[PDB]
């Protein structure tokens, strides 16, 4: 097949004419344009999913150029498909289209719609890079390209200068992450002398039979770059204080693209992570601390977005978890599910934004279970994925799974940090919908409530060959089911007096606002590097090198106006330094 | 027989560009075009026709073209010119420049532009003269012989909204600066060409006999910093690079003294042909100094672009920063990390030459430089904020542009030579992106901080969009296809980095 080439040049076919469209074309236009490209690419990796299958599943191999050939650096511009590929591409593109859809709908009446979905085009065109790539170099293009457009998707309200900031933010974070990455590049190259995904898994071995050091380096670079992308600890700011763009912008984000991609990379090097199994238990470490910050710092938050924002951050946490007590299959599964789950969160609270008005705070409302019947449903259905309601949800299944593994491979931390983080979960969900809605049948908002349901968990991920099989069930189903339903019932019981009390407690009010600032990170990431930084210009901003270079030309000046003095135009003093110096010559003349 | 023709043409062009002022003021932008172009088509037709993809490196000297006439045999100096694949490309880009700064110079109607055009055609040729020459006296010569035309269309034809004691002062740091590092390595050619005459009875300039003169370590060393000092003023390589954005801010407000005579760095290529094969050992010993003041010029020129409130400033300051970049590449004796930076030395002059065009359209449009007097100017113009942002992308180091090819193969051959240098200048890309963001949020996002920011300003015309446009497309090419280019530059490279490290 010639298809993969196809699912890249689609979208970017759309972003460029989007771009050199400038706004002069209707709404439908551009709608057809950017939403047809996109829906091409989802159709087109249909067609290959099912040639894919046609076959024994085998990987597919479509180059196209060299794209760098110096001696030994031979860096190919080359595309890879397998069962990980194909479910990340097929993520990417049905719901980046369900997106699309909804973003058509949503952004009617809005200045800016063709290069809102230019910009689009152009992230789901990075991400399919970034997925279909067979060598590190050309994943980083897609790695690049996808924090390009998630810094021109957060700030697409330029005129507000918090939005600006708030992109600002996600870019520099996000290159931190992608220069660790770069790092695990260099290392892989003057170890390996390939980039390539499956040469490097097969020269590993032989190369690292000796030493092990660098390898360990390179995965922990390549974990730092995954952080980086995924919003994980320690690089994690950015997703928190970076919502406030559009509503779709928000949904492809957390779903579609830009935090899936570092749960893809760490899976796509998995061979290259079991060669350091302490690199990999490090992932499940990060991914257990940063489910915990994200599920304590969710409850507290009092806007919709943010809590939502939180829970995509619990919910990488799970994956990442899940990578780390190798539980491949089940950490790209519950990469689907929630994919499906928070779009379709992202689609309603987007749905229950335009419904009010100026985006309102959440305490002050209520009782929109009768106003707002449809909206209500796909919230309670889309938290219930969320909080792994037992046999009628797949989110429960693919938490299931994930737990399974950690079942599996004896580790107790990390298992007990994701049954506290799924309780955790249960209670700030189950907080937020009774807050909110308590007290026009869109199709992708069908779509992905059925995708909520056990119908998404009825999908299996063609993960066998690619990734390796996961390796006492029965009373784990049964401990989830109860967590999750005495949290629920808890959130229920709650949420008003004894919450206002424990609130307004001295140790409850620090600690609440103690989470509700990231756990501190944001102001602990300033005074170490944002102040330091904008000090460091203010010391620089007149040149001091500059000025140090020009002090000849004042010791000249100062030198030459001191001379000019001996001008004096008397000639009784030109007499006197003729003698005088008629002194020293002698005087130097008979010294030597 | 094309190279004595390819000095030749720019300053004949430039001669009757002058000379053709009597028939009118709209004549001679024609003239300048044609010679431009005319310069830029022979070497495209050298390019084509030289074979650089085929040649495998045979030892230095070895050069595609060669010619040889005697100019002063008394010294035995001649006009000695040669051509391979890395001086092809460097000519090729001084081609593609001076079009481009003839071009943007259009509609400069007004008296004496037949000697603001002799004076650009005098800088490109000069340029083209010294990236030609391999007679050490004439590459001295070329060398230095920009600085007049430079000077005087600085001093008088520069920013004309700045006083005149501003752009006279700034020429004249310019001159200085420049000239009195050239001295200094005049200094040591003729220290050099005196050993060489001892050592051996033989008296020349010639460099292929150059080559092999036996001296001491010191006087290698003094010798190798006589021309690392004139290399260094025109890299620029801090503390010396404080002639560079006074130089650009007080250039002429069009933006094409700029594209003629700074985006182009001889120096780079003067340190890969000179330093490195004249001097191996002492470059050997001294690589780990250039190095670190490599690593300074990035974070210092870092620093230095998000502190201004002027955007030809900040482009300047970018441009000491990747020349930082630039600089540890040299050094390495890395084969990946010089065809690296040919690449930053070819992405550099393009991002730089669209960063500096579309500055001077701002300029034109708004009437000031100041981004504390602007804001929200994507509401306003129809294609200026979209370029420059694909440009700040650009020399941002985002793949899919020439300049993350540069700047990354740049990275790789240092890791393999150097990983903690490499290290702190991939935080120096972290740097970039920040002051880039910063520019571009200054200038176009956020709201209108005054009143000329806040009216829908002029669109832009076809030729000056149509040449961004191009050096946008060369630059989405040179980062998605980069190998024409290290086919051309591999066997040049190689001879230099092979003379380099067996020598050692
Ligand atoms: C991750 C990106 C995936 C690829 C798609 C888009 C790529 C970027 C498009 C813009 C830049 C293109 C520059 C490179 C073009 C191809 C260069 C090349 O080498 O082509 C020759 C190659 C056949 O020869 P080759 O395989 O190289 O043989 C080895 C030589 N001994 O020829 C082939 O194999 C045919 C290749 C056809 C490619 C068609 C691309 C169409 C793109 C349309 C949208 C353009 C968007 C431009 C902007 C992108 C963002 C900057
Ligand atoms: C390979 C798959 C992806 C992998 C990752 C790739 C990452 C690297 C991508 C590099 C390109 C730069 C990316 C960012 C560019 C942003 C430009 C932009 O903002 O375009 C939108 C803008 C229209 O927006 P609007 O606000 O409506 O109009 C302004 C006037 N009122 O548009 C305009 O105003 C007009 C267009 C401005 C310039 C658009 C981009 C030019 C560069 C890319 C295309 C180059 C030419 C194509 C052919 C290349 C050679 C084959
Ligand atoms: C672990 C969770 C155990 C369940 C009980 C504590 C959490 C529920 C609760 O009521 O927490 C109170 C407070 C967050 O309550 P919140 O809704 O943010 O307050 C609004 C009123 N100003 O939470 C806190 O102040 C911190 C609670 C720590 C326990
Ligand atoms: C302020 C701006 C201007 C810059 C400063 C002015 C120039 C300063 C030059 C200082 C030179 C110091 C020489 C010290 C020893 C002199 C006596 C001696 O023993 O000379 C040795 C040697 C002659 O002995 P012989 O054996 O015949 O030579 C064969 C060489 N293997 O001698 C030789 O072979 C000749 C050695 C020549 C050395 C190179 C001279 C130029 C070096 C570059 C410029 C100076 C350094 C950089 C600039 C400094 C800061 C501005
Ligand atoms: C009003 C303003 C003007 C007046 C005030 C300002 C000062 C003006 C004068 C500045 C220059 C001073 C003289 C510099 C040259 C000194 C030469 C010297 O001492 O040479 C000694 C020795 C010669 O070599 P030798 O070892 O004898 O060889 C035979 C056996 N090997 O040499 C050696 O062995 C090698 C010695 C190398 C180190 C000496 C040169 C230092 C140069 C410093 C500047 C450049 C630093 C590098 C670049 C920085 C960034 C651009
Ligand atoms: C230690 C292990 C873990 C390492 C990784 C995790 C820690 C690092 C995370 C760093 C996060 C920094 C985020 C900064 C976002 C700033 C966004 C922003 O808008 O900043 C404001 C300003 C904008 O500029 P302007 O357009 O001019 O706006 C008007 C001015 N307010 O813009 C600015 O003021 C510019 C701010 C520049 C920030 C530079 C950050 C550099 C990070 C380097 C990390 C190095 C890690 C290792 C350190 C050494 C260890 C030995």
């Amino acid at each position: 097949m010639n298809m993969l080439a196809l699912t890249i040049i689609l979208p970017l076919i759309g972003f460029v004419l989007l771009a050199f469209s400038r706004g002069r074309w209707s709404e439908n236009v551009s709608a057809i344009v950017g939403v047809g490209s996109v829906g091409l690419a989802a159709l087109v990796t249909a067609f290959i999913g099912v040639d894919f299958f046609a076959n024994g599943e085998q990987t597919y191999s479509q180059p196209l150029w060299t794209w760098m050939s110096v001696g030994d650096f031979n860096i190919g511009f080359n595309l890879v498909l397998d069962g990980l590929s194909l479910t990340m591409l097929s993520v990417v593109t049905g719901v980046g289209f369900l997106i699309h859809m909804y973003a058509s709908w949503y952004m009617r009446g809005e200045e800016g719609y063709s290069r809102f979905f230019a910009y689009t085009n152009l992230f789901i065109a990075s991400m399919v890079v970034l997925v279909l790539a067979d060598n590190l170099l050309l994943m980083y293009l897609g790695w690049e390209g996808v924090g390009l457009c998630s810094y021109l998707l957060i700030g697409f309200y330029y005129t507000d200068p918090k939005n600006g900031a708030a992109a600002m933010k996600a870019f520099v974070v996000t290159r931190v992450g992608d220069v660790f990455l770069a790092f695990a590049l260099f290392i892989l190259y003057n170890e390996l002398g390939t980039l390539n995904f499956r040469e490097m898994v097969e020269l590993a071995p032989a190369h690292f039979a000796d030493g092990n050091n660098m390898l360990m380096w390179a995965t922990l670079m390549l974990l730092g770059g995954a952080v980086g992308k995924s919003a994980q600890l320690p690089l994690q700011t950015w997703l928190a204080d970076a919502m406030a763009g559009p509503t779709p912008v928000s949904a492809l984000i957390h779903a579609a693209t830009m935090v899936t991609a570092g749960v893809y990379l760490i899976a796509r090097t998995h061979g290259l992570f079991l060669m350091t199994p302490e690199v990999l238990h490090l992932v499940g470490i990060v991914g257990a601390v940063t489910l915990l910050l994200a599920g304590f710092a969710a409850l507290v938050q009092t806007d919709i977005k943010r809590v939502l924002a939180y829970s995509t951050m619990s919910q990488i946490g799970y994956m990442f978890l899940a990578l780390g007590v190798q539980a491949w299959d089940a950490a790209i599964f519950h990469l689907m599910t929630h994919a499906f789950f928070k779009a379709l969160l992202f689609l309603a609270s987007g749905s229950v934004i335009l419904a009010c008005h100026h985006e309102q705070n959440i305490f002050k409302m209520g009782g929109l279970r009768k106003s707002i019947p449809l909206v209500y449903l796909c919230f309670l259905v889309g938290g219930a994925a969320l909080s792994a309601l037992p046999l009628v949800t797949a989110g429960f299944f693919s938490k299931d799974e994930i737990l399974a593994g950690a079942m599996a491979n004896g580790h107790i931390n990390l298992m007990v940090a994701g049954l506290v983080g799924a309780f955790m979960t249960s209670l700030y969900t189950f907080r937020m919908i009774f807050i909110v809605f308590h007290g026009t049948h869109s199709l992708p908002l069908i779509v992905l409530l059925i995708l909520s349901t056990f119908v998404g968990a009825l999908i299996v991920p063609p993960l066998q060959g690619v990734l390796p099989q996961t390796t006492s069930m029965l009373t784990l189903e049964i401990t989830s089911g109860v967590v999750a339903v005495v949290g629920i019932l808890l959130a229920a019981w709650l949420w008003r007096t004894l919450v206002t009390s424990i609130a307004n407690s001295a140790p409850g009010r620090l600690l609440s606002t103690w989470w509700y600032n990231a756990w501190g990170f944001d102001w602990l990431y300033d005074k170490v590097f944002v102040k330091p930084f904008l000090g460091i210009a203010w010391l620089l901003k007149r040149d001091p090198l500059n000025s140090m270079m020009n002090i000849p030309a004042v010791l000249s000046r100062f030198a030459g106006k001191g001379l000019l003095l001996s001008e004096n135009g008397y000639l009784r003093w030109y007499v006197a330094s003729m003698s005088i110096g008629a002194v020293v010559v002698l005087a130097l003349l008979m010294v030597l | 027989m094309l190279l004595p023709w390819l000095i030749l043409i720019p300053f004949i062009g430039g001669f009757l560009c002058w000379q053709t002022e009597r028939f009118g003021v709209k004549v001679p932008r024609w003239i300048a075009l044609i010679t431009m172009g005319l310069t830029l088509a022979l070497s495209l037709q050298l390019w084509l026709q030289g074979g650089y993809s085929l040649t495998q490196s045979a030892g230095i000297p070895q050069w595609q073209s060669e010619f040889d006439m005697p100019w002063i045999p008394r010294f035995g100096i001649s006009i000695h010119l040669a051509i391979d694949g890395l001086s092809l490309l460097m000519v090729v880009l001084t081609g593609l420049l001076g079009v481009l700064a003839v071009l943007c110079s259009w509609k400069e109607i007004e008296k004496y532009q037949g000697f603001f055009h002799l004076n650009l055609m005098w800088i490109l040729g000069g340029v083209i003269g010294v990236f030609l020459a391999i007679d050490m006296f004439l590459f001295f010569f070329f060398w230095e012989m920009m600085l007049v035309p430079m000077y005087f269309l600085i001093a008088l034809w520069g920013h004309k909204a700045s006083d005149g004691k501003t752009r006279i002062t700034a020429a004249t740091k310019f001159f200085i600066y420049t000239q009195a590092s050239g001295l200094v390595m005049l200094i040591a050619i003729l220290a050099l060409v005196f050993v060489h005459y001892n050592a051996t009875g033989v008296w020349t300039f010639n460099y292929e006999e150059l080559l092999n003169t036996p001296m001491s370590s010191g006087v290698e060393y003094l010798l190798m910093l006589g021309f690392f000092i004139a290399f260094a003023v025109k890299m620029p390589v801090v503390p010396l690079h404080g002639w560079l954005p006074d130089a650009h801010s007080q250039a002429p407000t069009a933006g094409s003294v700029d594209l003629a005579g700074i985006l182009l760095k001889t120096a780079a290529y003067g340190l890969l042909r000179f330093s490195l094969p004249l001097f191996p050992n002492a470059s050997a010993e001294f690589a780990p100094i250039a190095m670190w003041l490599g690593v300074i010029g990035i974070f210092y020129g870092a620093w230095m672009a998000f502190a201004q409130t002027d955007i030809k400033r900040l482009i300047a300051y970018t441009s000491v920063s990747h020349m930082g970049f630039v600089l540890i590449a040299i050094y390495t004796g890395s084969q990946l990390a010089y065809q690296g930076a040919v690449i930053q030395m070819i992405a550099h002059g393009l991002s730089a030459a669209g960063l500096f065009i579309l500055c001077g359209q701002l300029y034109e449009r708004i009437h000031t430089r100041d981004m504390r007097m602007m804001g929200g100017l994507w509401s306003k113009m129809k294609w200026l904020p979209a370029l420059s942002l694909f440009f700040a992308v650009a020399t941002l180091g985002m793949p899919g542009t020439g300049n993350f090819v540069g700047e990354f193969m740049i990275l790789f051959g240092s890791f393999q030579v150097v990983p903690v240098i490499t290290v702190i200048s991939t935080f120096g890309l972290v740097f970039a992106s920040v002051y880039s963001l910063a520019m571009l949020h200054r200038a176009y996002f956020g709201k209108a901080k005054s009143q000329i920011a806040s009216q829908e300003l002029p669109g832009m015309s076809l030729r000056e969009l149509f040449m961004i446009l191009l050096l946008v497309v060369l630059l989405v090419l040179l980062g998605f296809y980069p190998q024409p280019i290290l086919d051309t530059s591999h066997s040049a490279i190689g001879n230099i980095q092979q003379w380099f490290v067996n020598s050692v």
